[PDB]
C-alpha cells in the first residue's frame, strides 16, 4: 500500500528546508 | 468588503514595514526552560518572561551560522515581516533583539505543538478536519499575498495548533516582500512548485501549489510526491502525474487537481478570480469564512492542555548552551535587526 511505502521511507520525520 | 478589510490591513502593515521595531527586550529578561526544536537553520526554546510570567517560543539564530548558510537577507526579511504583520492565524512576534553572538525572536507559544506531530501519530485527518485547517491557510495567504508577501515554506512542521484548536503559521525564514517575480531556490522538497524546481522566476502561485500538497497530506496521511531522496521527489513533482487515495471525495480530488496544476494559467489562486476560485469551490461549500476568521467555529480537535509551560506535545531535543561572545560578530550584516 502507499501508506506502507511512506512509513517505510526515510522521510516520515520532520523535513528540513533546502537552499542553494 | 474583504477588499476594504485588506486595504486597512495594508495601511497597518506599511507603517511597521517602513519603521520596524528594534531591540525591544534582552535575553536576561527571560528564563530558559526547554528546547522545542532545532536545525541548521536555528533553534527554538520555551522561555518564561519574568515581568509577566508569560511563556514564549524564543527563536535563537547564531549570526555566524546564518552568514555561512547565506541567510542574512532572508533573516532580515523574517524579522521585518513578522514585526509588521497582524492576523489571527499568524504567530505573533512579541519581542526581538540581538547580542554579540545571536539573534532573538520571541514568538507566542502554542503548547498544542506542531500539526506535524498530531498528523503523523493519528495517521490522517478526516476531510472536514483537513478543511478546517485549510480554510485558515486560505485566509492567511489571502492576507499575506495582499501585502505582497510570499510565504514559501508551508508544511505541517510550520503550523502550530493553539489552545482553541486553531492554526498558527510559524517560521517566516523564507518569507519575502516582492512585487513581481523572484528566483531563490528555497522551500521543502515535498512542497516545491514545479517552477521552483525548474529554476524559473516564480510568484505567489507557489504558495497555492503548497496548499495543494498540505491538503493532500493532511487528508491522505502522506504527501502526493514522496521518495527517499529529494531528486526522486522532484522527478515526481514535474512529471505532471498525481494519484489520490480511493477515500478522497470527488470535490477534494477536483480542488487538488486545480491546486497541484503545473500550468500557471490554470492553477487556482493564480487565475483572474484570485482566491475566490478556492473560497467558492464545492469542497469549501460548508465553510463559513467569516466564522473561521472570527474563530466561532468549533475546532475538530483540541490539544490536551496541562498548563501554559507544558512541553508534552513537543519532542525532546538535546539542550545546548546559549553562549554569547565578548566580541561582537557580524555587526554590519545584522545592523538593521
Ligand atoms: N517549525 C516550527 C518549530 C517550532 C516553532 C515554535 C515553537 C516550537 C517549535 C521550529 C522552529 C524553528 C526551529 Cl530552528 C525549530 C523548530
Amino acid at each position: 500500500t502507499t501508506y506502507a511505502d511512506f512509513i517505510a521511507s526515510g522521510r516520515t520525520g520532520r523535513r528540513n528546508a533546502i537552499h542553494d | 468588503s474583504v477588499k476594504e478589510f485588506l486595504a486597512k490591513a495594508k495601511e497597518d502593515f506599511l507603517k511597521k514595514w517602513e519603521n520596524p521595531a528594534q531591540n525591544t527586550a534582552h535575553l536576561d529578561q527571560f528564563e530558559r526552560i526547554k528546547t522545542l526544536g532545532t536545525g541548521s537553520f536555528g533553534r527554538v526554546m520555551l522561555v518564561k518572561h519574568m515581568e509577566t510570567g508569560n511563556h514564549y517560543a524564543m527563536k535563537i539564530l547564531d549570526k555566524q551560522k546564518v552568514v555561512k548558510l547565506k541567510q542574512i537577507e532572508h533573516t532580515l526579511n523574517e524579522k521585518r515581516i513578522l514585526q509588521a504583520v497582524n492576523f489571527p492565524f499568524l504567530t505573533k512576534l512579541e519581542f526581538s533583539f540581538k547580542d554579540n553572538s545571536n539573534l532573538y525572536m520571541v514568538m507566542e507559544y502554542a503548547p498544542g505543538g506542531e500539526m506535524f506531530s498530531h498528523l503523523r501519530r493519528i495517521g490522517r485527518f478526516s476531510e472536514p478536519h483537513a478543511r478546517f485547517y485549510a480554510a485558515q491557510i486560505v485566509l492567511t495567504f489571502e492576507y499575506l499575498h495582499s501585502l505582497d508577501l510570499i510565504y514559501r515554506d508551508l508544511k505541517p512542521e510550520n503550523l502550530m495548533i493553539d489552545q482553541q484548536g486553531y492554526i498558527k503559521v510559524t517560521d517566516f525564514g523564507f518569507a519575502k516582500r516582492v512585487k513581481g517575480r523572484t528566483w531563490t531556490l528555497c522551500g521543502t522538497p515535498e512542497y516545491l512548485a514545479p517552477e521552483i524546481i525548474l529554476s524559473k522566476g516564480y510568484n505567489k502561485a507557489v504558495d497555492w501549489w503548497a496548499l495543494g500538497v498540505l491538503i493532500y497530506e493532511m487528508a491522505a496521511g502522506y504527501p502526493p510526491f514522496f521518495a527517499d531522496q529529494p531528486i526522486q521527489i522532484y522527478e515526481k513533482i514535474v512529471s505532471g502525474k498525481v494519484r489520490f487515495p480511493s477515500h478522497f471525495s470527488s470535490d477534494l480530488k477536483d480542488l487538488l487537481r486545480n491546486l497541484l496544476q503545473v500550468d500557471l494559467t490554470k492553477r487556482f489562486g493564480n487565475l483572474k478570480n484570485g482566491v475566490n476560485d478556492i473560497k467558492n469551490h464545492k469542497w469549501f461549500a460548508t465553510t463559513d469564512w467569516i466564522a473561521i476568521y472570527q474563530r466561532k467555529v468549533e475546532a475538530p480537535f483540541i490539544p490536551k492542555f496541562k498548563g501554559p509551560g507544558d512541553t508534552s506535545n513537543f519532542d525532546d531535543y538535546e539542550e545546548e548552551e546559549i553562549r554569547v561572545s565578548i566580541n561582537e560578530k557580524c555587526g554590519k550584516e545584522f545592523s538593521e535587526f
